[PDB]
Formats: structure tokens, C-alpha cells, sequence
């Protein structure tokens, strides 16, 4: 999963 | 112009229509026009500005990452590099546009801690998006500009906003990602995300049901990153 | 220009990159440039042209329907109408661009039944998208232009293509939707979708596993419409 | 559901 912003 | 002939209220109304229509390039152009009128943006209007440009640059960044990955694998002639550069240049133009609105003159005219923090967080974000594609004699200066904007926003937010404020939380989330993947400071990223999460949790008891939902939504994102990183 | 200085092969390569990057406006501009070189489009290249403009006009049509619905409910000043008209005009411009490529000179240079049917189906589709927003002294002529293009495509396709050909099937699907929701001919729509489906099913025994998948994919869409309409 | 094209 991609990190969140 | 091109939005200079339209009433501020009409631009805001059309930005909201464009959002409903998922026309985010239009939405951003209407909000640029509204900013350039030279009057305050309300909380709602700041959200409209941020959402519009988030969606515009988001599509560009996703496209850039696809093309950059193809380019890396190819290293077919110049076409992949050329098209990546085209997307990159358009992305940089959008970042420059947003930073120009912030510097002329959203930030200096932000007479609230909450408005000033909102804009400085945006300044950090758009310097960070420039840093994602930077590879030149100024990547280091771009990274420092992002850190500086984020840090000032953090300083004000810790003094003037509760630890559950969603703008404060979203700022810490993004500054933490800056540390992890731009500044090569994963320990700083983890420290920031963890202290931010814990200090929000300790403050939830002070909130209404609605504010609690607002804060816990961003807390979930801090948790997701810590789960990825530890 | 603006694509006149780029090699045809580079334009095709970049159209494929743009598709991977989900940059469909770019994809369409690259394919417009490739068409304007004046040489054949292959099957793959025709698909690239169709997909690019399908996605561009698709976003515009979805936006138009959102704004038109808001406008209908409001019937707040002129802003909703103005913004709907802006989107509508941009949509019409894209349709006019595609129809201009077809008329100058894709169709007359299409020396294959399969290439000619492909382009005439597109001509029907883009006149139909014009008809969706038309409300003027020419909605009737626009509707007749769509029917005429579709009908000629149907005539050729029934003579020169098997009933399972996916371009033939997609043509009948769209001509059936034209009948139902543009021409106020729901019985014609149902008749066309049903005969097309049944004649494809009867021909599936002639196909490879791969062609069978191709044909049954479009058959599913004919079934979905008949299930909605009967 | 919307008709399909
Ligand atoms: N038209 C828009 N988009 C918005 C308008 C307003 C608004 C309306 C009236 C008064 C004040 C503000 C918004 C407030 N902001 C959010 O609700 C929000 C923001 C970021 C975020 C999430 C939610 C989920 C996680 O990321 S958003
Ligand atoms: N002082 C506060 N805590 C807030 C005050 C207002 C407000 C201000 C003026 C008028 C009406 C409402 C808020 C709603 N506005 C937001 O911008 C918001 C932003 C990002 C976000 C969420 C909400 C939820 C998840 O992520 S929150
Ligand atoms: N380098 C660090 N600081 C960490 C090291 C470890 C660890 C130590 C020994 C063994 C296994 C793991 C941590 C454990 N994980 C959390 O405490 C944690 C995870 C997700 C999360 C939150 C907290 C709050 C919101 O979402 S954190
Ligand atoms: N780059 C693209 N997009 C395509 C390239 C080619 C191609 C490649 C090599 C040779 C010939 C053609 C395509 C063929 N067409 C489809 O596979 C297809 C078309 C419409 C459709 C579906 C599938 C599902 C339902 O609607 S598509
Ligand atoms: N004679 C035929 N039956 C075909 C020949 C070719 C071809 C031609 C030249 C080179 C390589 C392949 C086909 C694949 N090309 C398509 O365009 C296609 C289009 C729409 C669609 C599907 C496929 C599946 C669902 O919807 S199909
Ligand atoms: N006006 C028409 N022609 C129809 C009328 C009726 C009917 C008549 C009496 C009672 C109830 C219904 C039909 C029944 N439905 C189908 O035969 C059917 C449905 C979906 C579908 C296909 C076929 C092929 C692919 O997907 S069709
Ligand atoms: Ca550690
Ligand atoms: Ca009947
Ligand atoms: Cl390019
Ligand atoms: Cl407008
Ligand atoms: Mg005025
Ligand atoms: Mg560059
Ligand atoms: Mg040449
Ligand atoms: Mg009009």
C-alpha cells in the first residue's frame, strides 16, 4: 500500500 | 482575466458546481480567479482551493510516476523522456501557480492563525511536489523551502490550535511523509506521526461527536503510515 | 502543428504512453496528430483513436448531465446556465473535431469494409453525442445525420462481417441505444438489440476461445440493455 | 442502472 497524505 | 471579468461570488458558485461535476481543472481556474480578487478566503473557500489543486496535481503526479517507471525500465528513442518531461513541466507549472497565489498574497494577508497555518501547509505541499520531480542544482533548495514552510506551520499550529484540529493533523501527516520519502529522515517521520497520533487520541475526550469523526478520520491515516513504517 | 512537427511513429508511441498514464486529453491530441499525417490507421491505431476521444467526451458528457440536472432543479442567477453552456460548448468542439477527422479524410480513404464500418460507427456516435445536448433548429438534422451514418455502417457490416465481429456488435449496441433514447424508437431499439444478440449467439460455435471471449463481452452489454428495456 | 454503450 502507498503511504497516505 | 481570464477570470477578472467574473464576480467573486460567481467564481465561488462555479467552483462548487465544477466540484460536483468532477471538473477539477475548471474548479482550480475558478478558485485562482477568486483568490486574485484580493479578498479573504473563508474556511470553506480554502477547502475549495485545496481540493481543486489537489486533484489537478494528483493526476499529473500519478501520470509522472507511470512515465518515470517506464523511463527507468527503458534505461526506444527519445519519446518516453520527452513525454515525461512534458508532464513534468506541466506539473511544475501548476505548483508554481499555487505557490504564486500563496506568496502573492494569501499568506501575508492571512490574519488568523488558522488561515496562516492552512496556507503554509499548502506551501509545504507544493514545494514537496516540486521536490518529487527535482533533480537539479536546486533540489536541495526546494527541499529546504518545503521544510521551512511546514516547520513554521507546525510552530503556529502547536501554539494556537488544539492537537485534534484536522488542519493541524493533516499538516503533521504531510510533514511526516515529507520526512520519510523526501528528506531521507524516516525516524523523524515515525516520531512525528506517533506523537501527533497519541496527542490527538488524548484530546478526543474534549470533542463533540462531529469533531471526533473529523479528527479520527485523519488519525486513521497516521495509523496507516506508522503501520507501513514500523 | 501543434503535432505537425512530430513523427507519426512518435505520436503513436506517445498515445500509448498517455493511455498508460490515463492522460486521455494528451492521448487524443497525439491521435489527432497521427490522423492528420494522412496515412492509414491500423486496427490497433483506430482503437487508440476511439478510446482517447471516448474518454475525453465521456468526462464532458458526465459533467454536462450533472450540470443539466442542477439547472433543471433550479427552474440563483445565470451561473448554472453559464457553466453548463461552457461545458456544452467544449463538448461540441470535441465532437466537431472528431467528425472533421472522419470527414477529412478518414472515411473516404478507408479502403476496407472493416475500416469503413469503424469510422462510420464513430460518425454515428459523435453525432449522437451532439444530439444529446441539441435543442435548436438543427437537433432534427443532427439526429438524421447520426441515423444515416449508423445505417450505412450497419448495411456494410451485415454484408461484409460475421455477426460475432466485435465492431459490428458494438455498432449495433450503440445504434440500438440511439433508437431508444435519441430517436424515441424503443421498439426499434429492442428489435435491434435482440436480433443482434441472437444472431451472435448462433455464430459462437465458429469461434476460437479468444474470439468467443471478445464477442461474449459485447453480448453481455446487449443483454444488460434488453434486461433494462423489457 | 444506466444503459450501456
Ligand atoms: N466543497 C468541499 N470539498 C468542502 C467544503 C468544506 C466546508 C464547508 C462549509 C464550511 C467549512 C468547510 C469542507 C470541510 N472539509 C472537509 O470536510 C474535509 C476536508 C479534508 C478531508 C476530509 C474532509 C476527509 C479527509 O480529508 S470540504
Ligand atoms: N475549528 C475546527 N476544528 C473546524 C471549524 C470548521 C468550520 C469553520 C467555519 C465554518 C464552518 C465550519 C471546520 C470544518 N472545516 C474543515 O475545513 C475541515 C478540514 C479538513 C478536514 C475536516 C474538516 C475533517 C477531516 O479533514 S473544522
Ligand atoms: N519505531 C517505533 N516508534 C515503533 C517500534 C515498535 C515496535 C517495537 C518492538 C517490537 C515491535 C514493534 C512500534 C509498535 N507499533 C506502535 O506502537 C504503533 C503502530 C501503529 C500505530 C500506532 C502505534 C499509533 C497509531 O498507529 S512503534
Ligand atoms: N490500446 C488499446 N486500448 C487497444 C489496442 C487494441 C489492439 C491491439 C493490437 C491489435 C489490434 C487492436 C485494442 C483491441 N480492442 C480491444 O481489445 C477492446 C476494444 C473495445 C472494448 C473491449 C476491448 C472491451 C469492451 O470494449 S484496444
Ligand atoms: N476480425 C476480428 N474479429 C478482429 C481482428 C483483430 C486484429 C486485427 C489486426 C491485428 C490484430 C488483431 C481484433 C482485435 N481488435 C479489436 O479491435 C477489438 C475491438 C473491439 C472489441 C474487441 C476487440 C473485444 C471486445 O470489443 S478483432
Ligand atoms: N419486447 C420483447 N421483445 C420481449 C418481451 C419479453 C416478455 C414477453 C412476455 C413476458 C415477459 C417478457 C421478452 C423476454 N425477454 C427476453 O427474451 C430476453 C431478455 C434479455 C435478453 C435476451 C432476451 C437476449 C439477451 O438478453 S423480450
Ligand atoms: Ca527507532
Ligand atoms: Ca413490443
Ligand atoms: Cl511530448
Ligand atoms: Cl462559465
Ligand atoms: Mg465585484
Ligand atoms: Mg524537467
Ligand atoms: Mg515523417
Ligand atoms: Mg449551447
Amino acid at each position: 500500500r502507498r503511504r497516505q497524505t | 482575466g481570464a477570470m477578472g471579468s467574473m464576480e467573486r461570488a460567481s467564481l465561488i458558485q462555479k467552483a462548487k458546481l465544477a466540484e460536483q461535476a468532477e471538473r477539477y481543472e475548471d474548479m482550480a481556474a475558478f478558485m485562482k480567479g477568486a483568490v486574485e480578487k484580493g479578498e479573504e478566503l473563508s474556511c470553506e473557500e480554502r477547502n475549495l482551493l485545496s481540493v481543486a489543486y489537489k486533484n489537478v496535481v494528483g493526476g499529473q503526479r500519478a501520470a509522472w510516476r507511470v512515465l518515470s517507471s517506464i523511463e527507468q525500465k527503458s534505461n526506444k528513442g527519445p519519446e518516453v523522456r520527452e513525454y515525461r518531461e512534458k508532464v513534468e513541466t506541466e506539473l511544475q507549472g501548476v505548483c508554481d501557480t499555487v505557490l504564486g497565489l500563496l506568496d502573492s498574497h494569501l499568506i501575508k494577508e492571512a490574519g488568523d492563525a488558522e488561515s496562516r497555518v492552512f496556507y503554509l501547509k499548502m506551501k509545504g505541499d507544493y514545494y514537496r511536489y516540486l521536490a518529487e520531480v527535482a533533480t537539479g542544482d536546486d533540489k536541495k533548495r526546494i527541499i529546504d523551502s518545503a521544510r521551512s514552510a511546514y516547520q513554521e506551520a507546525m510552530d503556529i499550529s502547536k501554539k494556537e490550535m488544539p492537537p485534534t484540529n484536522p488542519i493541524r493533523l493533516g499538516l503533521a501527516l504531510n510533514f511526516s511523509v515529507f520526512h520519510y520519502e523526501i528528506a531521507n529522515s524516516p525516524e523523524e517521520a515515525i516520531s512525528l506521526a506517533k506523537t501527533t497520533f497519541d496527542e490527538a487520541m488524548a484530546d478526543l475526550h474534549t470533542l463533540s461527536e462531529d469533531s471526533y469523526k473529523d479528527s479520527t478520520l485523519i488519525m486513521q491515516l497516521l495509523r496507516d503510515n506508522l503501520t507501513l513504517w514500523t
